[PDB]
DNA sequence: TACAAGGGA
DNA sequence: TCCC
């Protein structure tokens, strides 16, 4: 549920085809204790969209797909109720592990 | 009332198998007999004809599993359904009932198991991307629900037409066929027999080459396969 | 009928031994010296089995141990089946059409069918591959060893020493043992074998050997053997004196490198007779552009026949004159020189040409195979040859069973119900590698253009290739040493190159430069002091004749190779 | 029912003898048999008499000696000859004991002596023993010849073991699989399928056979006998043997289980194998630290272990396909 | 991973 | 003491 798309977008920052290697954002978002730092980390991760799209357009492969706003609000509306950090940890690590999948983008 | 193949019904295919086996009988039966003395139990060529006829009738009963056949009718994928397992359950139980012997039904269950293609377990080097793997076999095994309701009826019908002695049908739920197939496969994999099993059961596999005759095929080497379809002519001309 | 003999050979000495096979039997042993020429071992029982249908046995299998004239055996079986087709019909035209089709070489390709054919010729190299392989077409699996069980499998001198890769008597003992409980008749043909093997592979089978009564066996005649110096110039005087007479010279090399140069250095210094219709016709050794029959059926001529360790078995040359050969491990030599078939005599001559020991580095591995090779002066053309090999290979090697890369364990646990060889666990079975002969000068543009995977796009079945003619296009390459690749590597259905990190055996391979029609290429005090020497290898690649202490072989070619780093101290 | 009693010596050696009982039984027949564990006794119930038991045992040891003679005072590179015998003198001692047991056995004669048990079949034994204020000369611990030989057969036919050379020294990891509740014939033959002969791995690139847990993970990667213990409880007892400067000793005796590791592997490999076996092999060979993190995560169910393993794999050479990520997420639940 | 320290016939 |  709305995890595959954000997983692909995050993997766009790790694939060798994108010679930028933004590991700080994924490392920070993986190690999150509560709401504020994870929100800041995901914001920093999604802030790098223009450079990814420009690099993809200049390389010739199809541009990356930014997560749709329809499921953008899903992250928020599910995350406020996660007062306990424990059940937050499973999703915080699920996004990180989905960020490291193959996700063949530019053939 | 059921259909085995996508292009052919149950009868128009199984009758072709049985009819071809009548010609190939005098060619391949004595090899089966010389193999089956080694097992420790032996009967005449006529009882061998009965055993082969039972294998011919019972290797496609599992095809009519009311879910796999639905996938066959359409183009839906089957993702590794081994109906030969349920067919081996049927063959084992029914041959318990008729032939009153324990090892020959085990051999026949294995013969049904290889039908189309045998299972592959252990000793692999990651060259089994397809369904040749016990995990997907167990997947299909637990996802197995049940056979057609008329399966017992037409099984009795073909039992009457081929032998006519007594009609009897085994009923697999899900766990019972699990126990039967796991027991038979594990025992065949490991016994004091080392090379005896492969020779014997491959020998019983060899006559089961009429599937190319049953359905139309476009293989280039099939004509070469037709070289050994008929034996040397007994009559000079 | 069984009494009627279709060939013009009348009745042989082993006519009464035919009934020992029957339909329910075990191991039956047949022995006769120089069986390569006049074999007639087990084809008559099968032929008499099929005269009025009522087949006792499904098929027949003839086994060539390592590398020999498979095409010659195929032609012989084709001629025999055509002859038995006589007196029954089939006119003249369509008999040969089916005779050519029922014979299958089965090199290993054409996965559509595993093993089919009324009579086929196989090789132990391919026989091992046949016991475990997957041939699935149309969701139908043809089990390659299924036909082996009920067919008559017959060996032919399968105790022949090779390039440290086939001479394993323990493997043969294991094979005969595992075949014993299958309740199938197994008969083996051999010229010379030790007495020690004849008891651990046949514990209750009597040897028929040669019987003084009913003297009808094909005698060899008079053969004289002498030790001569190995030089190219020395043998010349023995050539011009046989070619004019009408005889021929048969040169045998123990190394492919020596064979790929002997013909070239001998075809230019003679300049006496024709070359196109007579020369350029030799035995196949991973060359001739895949196929072998193109220069195999034309060998029936009294001309120069350059050869190597491939002509050792499977030859019925009627005119045998002088045979020169390199160092041989006695058992190889006696089989090679026993080529004088037909009528006894014919002034059969066989000699050995070795400079000192240089030919022992590829077919002897030093050891007793080369140390006792020079102690071979008797003709050994009788049935008492068994009293000769005991002190040549049994007293020094077979007692210590010193062998390298022996994979016996891969045939017991692996071969229980079913497995496959191309995907082993830890011990790959070194049998053969099939290369592809190309010569694209401007064509290479990555992916080798053609010969694609042909996936779901284009082909619905996604399993189709243009290798229909490739069945007679691959070589016979054995994995011995590669060091670095020289040809275009392959992974699946050619192309994709890559695989620069120790490419494995089997399949793949595509030879570009090595593709041509002509050829394809890239004890003094020790004996009198003690006995019971060691085996295996050490820092020096040769054996050790350990009399009391140390005493390695600072001799042969290993010392010359090792002298590149230490040439002092009299080469140790 | 025979209900043959099994001597109480060591729940490791007792396991070996009472668990080679079944392999001696199967070759002679003895259907409808079961093995009831008693913590350490491991009693067996069977409908067999003694003669068929003896025929099965002699058949097993005849195959054993046939395998022994295939390589060569004869020393063979076998599990019971040199693969597991850490001591050089045992390389010759064990085959002689086996052939003496045979020679006594085919002539319907019971044994009359006792023999010293190596540390291989029981790590609890050794050379000395503290009596009150010191040790005894020689080896105080000794066992009956028939029990010794049959435990050797059981060890050779069932229990996997892995050797790695690394020059002069040598690591030998020995594992024994133990039930605690109930087993039948089919289960025991499934366990038998796990045993693989001649695991002389040596080599230099395969250097991760140290860290015994990693070695057993690698061995279980290529083992596909059955997923039997997902319905039956089983444990694993492991130990290591070392040749550090010709100084042989046991330096590891941790006792965790085996069920959940292969359960996670089996739930991990539904999607495909072409990207599963190579995935594990690449993570083991390249990211040894990542493989250690992954195995710790499997052992103790911690979320960060999977992430660390995936990051270490991706950093060097691992593709980390999508389906394996989905399988890992499904394992997380 | 460098050093030592050991188990037996 | 021999035996790595
Ligand atoms: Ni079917
Ligand atoms: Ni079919």
């Amino acid at each position: 549920g709305w995890i595959r798309n954000i997983g692909r977008y995050l993997s766009y920052l790790v694939d060798d085809t994108f010679e930028e290697y933004a590991y700080d954002v994924v490392d920070g978002i993986a190690k999150a204790r509560t709401q504020e730092e994870l929100l800041e980390g995901v914001y920093k991760a999604l802030r790098l969209a223009p450079k990814l799209k420009k690099k993809a357009e200049s390389k010739g492969c199809p541009p990356p797909r930014i997560p749709s706003p329809e499921d953008i609000e899903a992250l928020e509306e599910k995350v406020e109720q996660l007062s306990n950090p424990k059940d937050l940890r499973k999703l915080a690590v699920s996004l990180a592990l989905w960020a490291f999948a193959s996700w063949n983008n530019c053939p | 009332s059921c259909k085995a193949f996508q292009g052919q019904t149950l009868r128009e295919h199984i009758e072709a198998m049985l009819a071809a086996w009548e010609i190939v009988k005098n060619k391949y039966i004595p090899s089966i007999i010389r193999v089956m003395k080694t097992v420790g139990v032996k009967f005449t060529e006529e009882d061998a004809d009965k055993f082969m006829k039972t294998l011919i009738i019972l290797h496609d009963v599992g095809k009519c599993s009311e879910v796999y056949q639905k996938h066959l009718s359409n183009n839906e994928p089957l993702r590794g359904f081994r109906h030969e397992l349920v067919s081996a359950y049927y063959a084992y139980n029914i041959l318990k009932d008729m032939f009153k012997d324990e090892t020959i039904a085990f051999i026949g269950a294995l013969v049904v198991m290889m039908h189309h293609e045998p299972i592959l377990m252990g000793q692999i080097r990651s060259l089994d991307k397809e369904e040749l793997t016990p995990e997907v076999v167990l997947d299909k095994l637990r996802t197995f629900n049940g056979v057609m309701e008329g399966t017992e009826s037409f099984i009795k019908s073909m039992i009457k037409e081929k032998l006519g002695v007594i009609p009897k049908v085994p009923s697999p739920t899900q766990e019972d066929v699990l126990r039967e197939v796991i027991r038979l496969s594990v025992l065949a994999r490991h016994r004091p027999d080392s090379g005896k099993l492969r020779m014997v059961v491959g020998a019983l596999l060899i006559p089961l080459v009429c599937d190319y005759k049953g359905a139309k095929e476009r293989e280039g080497e099939s004509p070469k396969f037709a070289e050994v379809l008929r034996v040397e002519m007994m009559k000079a001309a | 009928e069984l009494t009627g003999f279709e060939p013009y050979d009348y009745q042989l000495r082993a006519w009464e031994k035919i009934r020992e096979i029957m339909n329910n039997g075990g191991k039956v042993i047949i022995e006769v010296p120089t069986a390569g020429g006049k074999t007639e071992t087990a084809v008559m029982p099968f032929f008499a089995g099929i005269y009025n249908n009522n087949w006792p046995v499904a098929r027949l299998v003839y086994v060539l141990p390592t590398r020999s004239l498979v095409e010659k055996q195929a032609e012989r079986l084709r001629n025999l089946v055509y002859k038995l087709l006589q007196l029954k019909g089939k006119s003249k035209e369509e008999a040969e059409k089916l005779a050519r089709e029922l014979v299958v070489v089965e090199y290993g390709l054409e996965k559509t069918h595993a093993f089919l054919g009324w009579v086929v010729v196989t090789t132990w190299d391919a026989f091992l591959y046949g016991l475990a392989a997957h041939r699935t077409v149309g969701n139908r699996f043809t089990f390659p060893a299924g036909a082996i069980a009920q067919s008559l499998v017959i060996f032919d001198e399968v105790q022949m020493y090779q390039d440290e890769s086939m001479y394993m008597p323990r493997l043969l003992s294991l094979v005969v043992g595992i075949l014993e409980e299958a309740n199938v008749p197994l008969v083996i043909m051999s010229a010379t074998i030790p007495s020690k093997l004849r008891e651990m592979i046949a514990g209750d089978t009597e040897v028929i050997t040669v019987d003084k009564n009913d003297k009808n066996k094909p005698s060899k005649g008079n053969v004289k053997v002498r030790l001569v110096e190995g030089d190219i110039t020395d043998v010349l005087n023995d050539i011009k004196k046989i070619l004019k007479n009408g005889k021929k010279v048969l040169v045998v090399r123990n190394t492919v490198r020596k064979a790929v140069e002997t013909y070239q250095v001998l075809k230019k210094k003679l300049n006496d007779t024709l070359a196109n219709p007579s020369d350029a016709l030799l035995i196949h050794s991973r060359f001739t552009i895949g196929d072998r029959r193109e220069k195999e059926r034309a060998l029936d001529s009294a001309r120069l026949i350059v050869a190597t360790q491939v002509v050792e078995a499977g030859l019925d040359l009627p005119n045998v004159g002088l045979v020169v050969t390199d160092i041989a491990p006695l058992d190889a030599l006696i089989q090679r020189i026993g080529r004088c078939a037909r009528r006894p005599g014919e002034e059969g001559e066989g000699i050995i040409l070795i400079p000192e020991n240089c030919i022992e580095h590829e077919k002897i591995v030093r050891g007793l195979s080369e140390l006792m090779e020079k102690i071979g002066e008797d003709t050994v053309v009788f049935a008492v040859v068994t009293s000769t090999n005991e002190y040549d290979r049994v007293v020094e090697i077979h007692y210590g069973e010193g062998k390298k890369n022996f994979v016996y364990v891969g045939d017991i646990d692996t071969a229980r119900r079913v497995l496959e060889k191309k995907r082993s666990k830890k011990l790959p079975k070194d049998l053969y590698i099939i290369p592809y002969s190309v010569s694209p000068y401007p064509d290479p543009l990555v992916l080798l253009t053609t010969y694609d995977e042909l996936s779901k796009i284009g082909e619905y079945l996604a399993d189709t290739t243009k290798a229909r003619k490739a069945l007679d296009r691959v070589y016979k390459f054995h994995y011995e040493n590669n060091i670095v690749p020289k040809e275009f590597a392959s992974y699946i259905y050619f192309k994709e190159l890559k695989l620069f990190s120790a490419p494995p055996e089997y399949e793949k391979r595509s030879r570009p430069e090595l593709y041509v029609l002509l050829y394809p290429m890239n004890a003094e005090k020790w004996v009198w002091k003690v006995r019971k020497s060691f085996k295996i290898d050490p820092y020096e690649i040769y054996v050790i004749d350990a009399k009391y202490y140390n005493s390695e072989l600072g001799f042969i070619t290993n010392l010359s190779d090792t002298n590149s780093h230490t040439d002092s101290d009299s080469k140790v | 029912f025979n209900e043959f009693k099994t001597p109480q010596i060591d729940p490791i050696f007792d396991l070996y003898v009472a668990y080679g009982y079944v392999v001696s039984l199967i070759r002679g027949g003895a259907k409808e048999a079961t093995l009831i564990p008693h913590g350490a006794s491991y009693l067996i119930q069977t409908d067999v008499s003694n003669e068929e038991f003896r025929h099965g045992l002699v058949d097993a040891l005849s195959s054993m000696l046939s395998l022994h003679i295939a390589l060569a005072k004869l020393v063979s590179d076998a599990d019971f000859s040199a693969g597991a015998n850490i001591n050089n003198v045992y390389w010759d001692s064990v085959p002689r004991n086996l052939e003496k047991l045979m020679k006594d056995l085919e002539k319907k004669r019971s044994v009359k002596g006792t023999a010293t048990i190596p540390i291989t079949l029981m790590p609890s034994a050794g050379k000395y023993m503290l009596k009150h204020f010191g040790v005894q000369g020689g080896n105080p611990i000794k066992v009956d010849l028939l029990n010794y030989a049959l435990a050797w057969v059981g060890f050779h036919y069932y229990t996997p073991y892995i050797k790695y050379a690394k020059g002069d020294t040598t690591w030998i990891h020995i594992y024994q699989i133990a039930p605690v509740e109930e087993v039948d014939m089919i289960s025991i033959l499934s366990l038998k399928d796990l045993k693989m002969h001649l695991p002389h791995y040596y080599e230099s690139n395969l250097d991760f056979l140290i860290n015994r847990r990693l070695a057993l993970l690698y061995h279980l990667l290529h083992s596909e006998a059955l997923e039997l213990f997902t319905e039956k409880e089983f444990v694993i007892h492991s130990y290591t043997l070392e040749r550090s400067g010709n100084n042989q000793a046991i330096r590891s005796f941790e006792e965790e289980e085996i069920g959940k590791l292969m359960d996670f592997l089996w739930k991990l490999k539904r999607r495909d194998f072409y990207h599963a076996i190579k995935f594990i092999d690449d993570l083991l060979k390249k990211a040894t630290e990542g493989a250690l993190a992954l195995i710790d995560a499997i052992m103790n169910e911690r979320l960060e272990g999977f992430y660390t393993a995936l990051k270490l794999g991706k950093k060097a050479g691992v593709v980390s396909s999508r389906e394996i990520v989905a399988a890992l997420e499904d394992i997380i639940c």
